[PDB]
């Protein structure tokens, strides 16, 4: 009944740094050091880095390193180039393989200015209104860090639990993220009301952004 | 060159059992050779589920959570390898990896050395119906985009003038609606001066439901 | 000795030819439940099975103690000077290999 606890969760860093993931095991792993450690970038199958119990030849990059024994294993990377910024997965195994188990996952992201978002508010189309159901979507667009919060408005009532949202991967190019909320009512209630805003606060704004459109 | 394909995968109901294959090749199920399976939820991370060893014994691998509710095998005439997936649950939704781990001159091998990947396989369990999206336009530095609407199941493709138009454009992660159905955005950033001259359309293709939508957006 | 890996003695072995080359893999089974290999190790550095302990000129028979095995080439020629390696494949109660450090022939 062993755990896997990868700390951080996430981190964001420079190329170039020093990184370290950490990797701690409830119950120590078998011979102390049955540890290996993955690497995957979005979409992709996973591919092993690091084989804590014997030195690798399929071509790993020699600043990746693995060290620790025990219940407490580290990941370390010297010199963090372009081409590491991905996911990494600790696997322990245990004296029972039933006991095997992934860590949670460190998500190494690229540390970049703070960048304000392009917010842009969406009505729904008219095709969409036929169907009795309207989709208003809220976009913010190249910001970083990616802790944002957006708020919908309707009518200056704060709406709850009728938006959903997701987050585009971090761009090759500006290393920026974008946001997606997209708030759905029906085309009843949707009628009943007139000022559509979503309310968007992120650490580029000096005070949260309010994007509007009244219905006509 | 050595090489893992899984296959078998799609839309499982619930309760429902399903059989994933592994097809190995390059390589024999030789005494020093183990395959194993490990699934990574949508946006979750990585996780292990049972190995088999190739070779007269076959011993098998369970990890424990998985127990009684999954059943790993190998084909007898061929090199494949076979996870039986009882009582599938919406928890289940994931994309299914096969792993190798073993080999010769690598000192020491244990199961959680997993060095030959398949691409995966993506595992839907819902009771939702294969349906394609509704596209809808998200009219207009100004952004346009794409709204792909209520379709089961993942994946779908957007494009921007059938290829042409790339930079500034964020296709977004799909949500799962209460529905059971997906929806998703694609958007793109443009010079404000452009949408008169230029066209802008959005080529969403959803492979599931053989669906393809070109929707041509314009300022209203 | 980390993870109490199989030897493979001599580090060695020289044999004219004609005559038979014996190795010696010693593998102590904690599981019981344990397959042997016997490897040829190219230049390449790729690695090339030759018997097994659940079985040529290539023999590989168990001693008395259990713990200890033989490894013969018998009629040994010039083409077989290299260096060589034993691996233990335990099934229960862990799955894994144990292989030891490479030894030379003549």
């Amino acid at each position: 009944a062993a755990q896997l606890t990868q700390s951080p969760s996430s981190l964001s860093a420079s190329v170039g740094d020093r990184v370290t993931i950490t990797c701690q095991s409830s119950q120590s792993v078998y011979n102390n050091n049955d540890l290996a450690w993955y690497q995957q970038k979005p979409g992709k199958p996973p591919k092993l880095l690091i084989y804590t119990p014997s030195s690798l030849t399929s071509g790993v990059p020699s600043r990746f390193s693995g060290s620790g024994s025990g219940t407490d294993f580290t990941l370390t990377i010297s010199s963090l180039q372009p081409e590491d910024f991905a996911t990494y997965y600790c696997l322990g195994g245990y004296d029972d393989d039933s006991d095997n188990a992934f860590g949670g996952g460190t998500k190494v992201e690229i540390k970049r200015t703070v960048a304000a978002p392009s917010v842009f508010i969406f009505p729904p189309s008219d095709e969409q209104l036929k169907s009795g159901t309207a989709s208003v979507v809220c976009l913010l667009n190249n910001f970083y860090p990616r802790e944002a919060k957006v708020q919908w408005k309707v009518d200056n009532a704060l709406q709850s639990g009728n938006s959903q949202e997701s987050v585009t991967e971090q761009d090759s190019k500006d290393s920026t993220y974008s946001l997606s909320s997209t708030l759905t009512l029906s085309k009843a209630d949707y009628e009943k009301h007139k000022v559509y805003a979503c309310e968007v606060t992120h650490q580029g704004l000096s005070s949260p952004v309010t994007k509007s459109f009244n219905r006509g | 060159e050595q090489q893992l394909v899984e296959s078998g995968g799609g839309v499982v109901q619930p309760g429902r059992s399903l059989r994933l294959s592994c097809a190995a090749s390059g390589f024999s199920f030789s005494s020093t050779y183990w395959i194993c399976w490990v699934r990574q939820a949508p946006g979750k991370g990585l996780e292990w589920i049972a190995c088999i060893y190739a070779g007269s014994s076959g011993n098998t691998y369970y990890a424990n959570w998985a127990k009684g509710r999954f059943t790993i095998s190998k084909d007898s005439s061929s090199t494949t390898v076979f996870l039986q997936m009882n009582s599938l649950r919406a928890e289940d939704t994931a994309v299914y990896f096969c792993a190798r781990a073993g080999g010769a001159g690598g000192g020491v091998y244990t199961l959680t050395r997993l060095d030959l990947w398949g691409q995966g396989t993506l595992v839907t369990v819902s009771s939702a119906s294969t349906k394609g999206p509704s596209v809808f336009p998200l009219a207009p530095t100004a952004a346009l985009g794409c709204l792909v609407k209520d379709y089961f199941p993942e994946p779908v493709t957007v494009s921007w003038n059938s290829g042409a138009l790339t930079s500034g454009v964020h296709t977004f992660p799909a949500v799962l609606q209460s529905s059971g159905l997906y929806s998703l955005s694609s958007v793109v950033t443009v010079p404000s001066s452009s949408l008169g001259t230029q066209t802008y359309i959005c080529n969403v293709n959803h492979k599931p439901s053989n669906t393809k939508v070109d929707k041509k957006v314009e300022p209203k | 000795r980390p993870w109490n890996p199989p030897t493979f003695s001599p580090a060695l072995l020289v044999v004219t030819e004609g005559d038979n080359a014996t190795f010696t893999c010693s593998f102590s089974n904690t599981s019981e439940s344990f397959v042997l290999n016997w490897y040829r190790m190219s230049p390449s550095n790729q690695t090339d099975k030759l018997a097994a302990f659940p079985e040529s000129r290539f023999r590989v028979t168990q001693l008395p103690n259990g713990r200890d095995f033989h490894m013969s080439v018998v009629r040994a020629r010039r083409n077989d000077s290299g260096t060589y390696l034993c691996g233990a494949i335990s099934l229960a109660p862990k799955a894994q290999i144990k292989e030891s450090l490479r030894a030379e022939l003549r």
